[PDB]
């Protein structure tokens, strides 16, 4: 098992005409494998949809992925933006 | 386009870690 | 490191024969010297003065030379042409 593989490759043809959005060298980086898309970094380790207690076939279409991400209320953020200045 | 072997970009791990950024230390004329 | 030695520069004969310094010994900002200006403790700033890198480039290394009730003062003239 080696560590020093390249995994980043550049085609010699300069196609930098419509390429202002991708990841450039500063040429285009062409990796060996695809990317990883992660939804949220912080998990909600409580929240009994995930905790599964052992008391008492049901579905629940929860609104989006933002239930499991620990977001603060706008009341405190306004209380903190008043604490800003 | 499938005969277009690309250029590998080598990291050279010692260059990744601590390279800084000699006449300017004036003891060598 | 990064320290200049205290000796080993005697660029004086070149200034004896520099023909701009008014020395009668031999014949054949806006300051010149930073003796009123600081340099923010970087020794490269003294190379911007023209009479100082003149002593760093045209300089030499010397070895140090090593060695009555009423004075009678007699002025002695020395006039020798030499090459």
């Amino acid at each position: 098992i080696m560590i020093d593989a390249a995994s980043s490759f550049v085609l010699p043809i300069s196609i930098t005409k419509n390429v202002d959005v991708l990841q450039r060298t500063d040429e285009i980086l062409w990796f060996r494998g695809p990317s990883v898309i992660v939804n949220e970094r912080i998990i909600n380790s409580g929240d009994p949809h995930l905790s599964l207690p052992l008391n008492r076939n049901e579905k629940e279409s929860l609104p989006g992925p933002f239930v499991l991400g620990l977001r603060p209320s706008a009341k405190f953020t306004a209380h903190r933006l008043s604490m800003l200045r | 386009f499938e005969t277009m072997v690309a250029n590998p970009i080598k990291v050279s791990r010692l260059q990744s870690n601590g390279v800084l950024t000699i006449h300017y230390s004036l003891a060598n004329f | 490191n990064q320290l200049i030695p205290q000796a080993y520069i005697s660029n004086f004969h070149n200034r004896l024969t520099n023909e701009d310094d008014g020395i009668p010994i031999f014949t054949m900002g806006n300051a010149v010297l930073p003796d009123l200006q600081d340099q923010h403790h970087n020794p490269f700033n003294i190379l911007r003065y023209p009479k100082i890198r003149d002593t760093f480039i045209n300089g030499k290394v010397v070895s140090p030379y090593r060695l009555s009730g009423e004075a009678i003062m007699i002025p002695i003239t020395l006039d020798i042409e030499h090459m």
